[PDB]
C-alpha cells in the first residue's frame, strides 16, 4: 500500500488473486452509445421532452409510472434488446470469465449488455432488473420480454391479455427491493479475493454498500472518472484508484494482464455474431 | 431498508 | 397417527414439544369484531360501496391505490391502532409466549392485535406488514404511524411534508415481497418441534407455503373451520385437524393444557389496561 | 417469486 494498477495486474498474473467480484454501472455502457436520458443532445432526451418530467428519476418511480407509463416505455423502447451492442469493457469482463477469474458480476445497468457479451446468466446479478421479462402490475402474471416487444416498438402501452392491467418490464423501481438473486452477495463477497468497480459513482443503495462487504485484505480496484462513495470516504490500504476514462483504464489493465491481442480477437469475432 | 434508493 | 388434540396437549404438558411456531390469519380476529371488508353488513363494507371497487383485492393492489387511495385509507382508518382489542385467541398466544413455548408467531393479519396482546415484537413476524409505520411512495422517507394518524382519522390522504407524495402505511400490497423479517422462517421452521395454524385458509403466498417447511416428524395442528391448502392436499401422518369454530378449538386446547383459569385471569387484567 | 400473491 498504496498498491498500483501494475501491482493488481501482477497479483492476477501470479495467481495470487483467483476469484474476482466485479461491480459495474452506467459508465461502462456510455461508450456503446447508450444516451444519458437526463442530458440534452440525444433522441431519447428529446423524445422525453414532451412529457416534461418533473425530474429524471421519476421515470423509475411507481407513482409517476401509474400516472403516466409513457415516459418509461419511451426509455424501454430505446433500451430493448437488439438496439445496442457491448463494447470493449463488456468484452474485458467476458474474457475475465472465459479465463476462469469471474466469481460474479453485479451490474446496476439495465441495458442487458453483460449477457449479450456472452457472460453466463449464472455469473450475473442484474441488480436493477432486466427487460428480458415482464410482470402484469395487477394480476402478477409473468411474461417473456418478447411477448410485449411488438407493443413497445409501436409505442403502445403493453396490456395484460388476461386482466388488461399494464404489463411492466422487470426493472427495479425506487423503493422496491432488489431481485432475490441480489442475496448471492452474502456468500460471494467474503469469498472474493479481488473487487473491481468499473464506471459507477455508487449513488444507489443498497448496491453501493456492497463495496464494504469484501474482507479488509482484499484489494479494491476502482476504474472510474473519479473517487466515489464508500471508496471516497471509507478508504482502505489496499484500494487502487485508476482515475480517468473507463475504457482507457480497462485498456491499460488489459495490456498489463497480457490480454490485448486476445481481447481484440474476441471483440472482432463477437460483434460479428450480432 | 430493502428498497432501491438514491444515497 | 393419527394424533388427536389431546395427544398434542400431552406432548406439550410432558415437555416433549418445547419450541412452537404459530401461523395465524383472519379467522383469529373476526371475534374481535373486525369486519370482513368484502362482505355485506358492516360500516366498512357500506363505506366502501361509494367506490364501487371492481373486486375486494383491489384495495391492496398498487395500480388501484395510485389511481384512488381513498378505499385503502377507509380500511386504514377502521384498522388503525386503538379501534379493536385482542380476543381470547390472541391471549392464548400471549400465554404461550409467557410460558416459554413460543419460538415465533407469523401473522397474515394487519390489525396489529398480536403486539397489542403483549407479545414482544422480537417474537412476531408481521408478514403482511403493519400500520405502525409508513413510507412516502415517492421519496421513500419513513414515518411513524402516529405521524399520519390525524390525516387518516380526518379522511385526508396523508401527504409527505418533504415532497408531497402520498404516504402509504407499510402494508404489503400484492406483487410486493414480504418484509425482510419474513426470512427468519429459514431458521425458525427447521427449529420448530410443533406447528400451530390458527384461523387461516392459507390462500396467500408465499406465507401459505411455510406449512411445508417444518420437519416431517413435527406435528402440525390446524384449528380452523375446515381443512385448507397444503394441509388439505399434502397430508402428513402427524397432522391434527381440529375443525370447528376457532375460539372453541382454542378454548378446548387451553383446557387440555390446564391453562383455563390462568387464561381467564390474564384476559381480565389485559383488557382493562386498554 | 418474491411477491405476495393469491394462490
Ligand atoms: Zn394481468
Ligand atoms: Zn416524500
Amino acid at each position: 500500500g498504496k498498491l498500483s494498477l501494475q501491482d493488481v495486474a501482477e497479483l492476477i498474473r501470479a495467481r495470487a488473486c483467483q476469484r474476482v467480484v466485479v461491480m459495474v454501472g452506467a459508465g461502462i455502457s456510455t461508450p456503446s452509445g447508450i444516451p444519458d436520458f437526463r442530458s440534452p443532445g440525444s433522441g431519447l432526451y428529446s423524445n422525453l421532452q414532451q412529457y416534461d418530467l418533473p425530474y429524471p428519476e421519476a421515470i423509475f418511480e411507481l407513482p409517476f409510472f401509474f400516472h403516466n407509463p409513457k415516459p418509461f416505455f419511451t426509455l424501454a423502447k430505446e433500451l430493448y434488446p437488439g438496439n445496442y451492442k457491448p463494447n470493449v469493457t463488456h468484452y474485458f469482463l467476458r474474457l475475465l470469465h472465459d479465463k476462469g477469474l469471474l466469481l460474479r458480476l453485479y451490474t446496476q445497468n439495465i441495458d442487458g449488455l453483460e449477457r449479450v457479451s456472452g457472460i453466463p446468466a449464472s455469473k450475473l446479478v442484474e441488480a436493477h432488473g432486466t427487460f428480458a421479462s415482464a410482470t402484469c402490475t395487477v394480476c402478477q402474471r409473468p411474461f417473456p420480454g418478447e411477448d410485449i416487444r411488438a407493443d413497445v416498438m409501436a409505442d403502445r402501452v403493453p396490456r395484460c391479455p388476461v386482466c388488461t392491467g399494464v404489463v411492466k418490464p422487470d426493472i427495479v423501481f425506487f423503493g422496491e427491493p432488489l431481485p432475490q438473486r441480489f442475496l448471492l452477495h452474502v456468500v460471494d463477497f467474503p469469498m472474493a479475493d479481488l473487487l473491481l468497480i468499473l464506471g459507477t459513482s455508487l449513488e444507489v443503495e443498497p448496491f453501493a454498500s456492497l463495496t464494504e462487504a469484501v474482507r479488509s485484505s482484499v484489494p479494491r480496484l476502482l476504474i472510474n472518472r473519479d473517487l466515489v462513495g464508500p471508496l471516497a470516504w471509507h478508504p482502505r490500504s489496499r484500494d487502487v484508484a485508476q482515475l480517468g476514462d473507463v475504457v482507457h483504464g480497462v485498456e491499460s489493465l488489459v495490456e498489463l494482464l497480457g490480454w490485448t491481442e486476445e481481447m481484440r480477437d474476441l471483440v472482432q469475432r463477437e460483434t460479428g455474431k450480432l | 431498508r430493502s428498497g432501491k434508493v438514491m444515497r
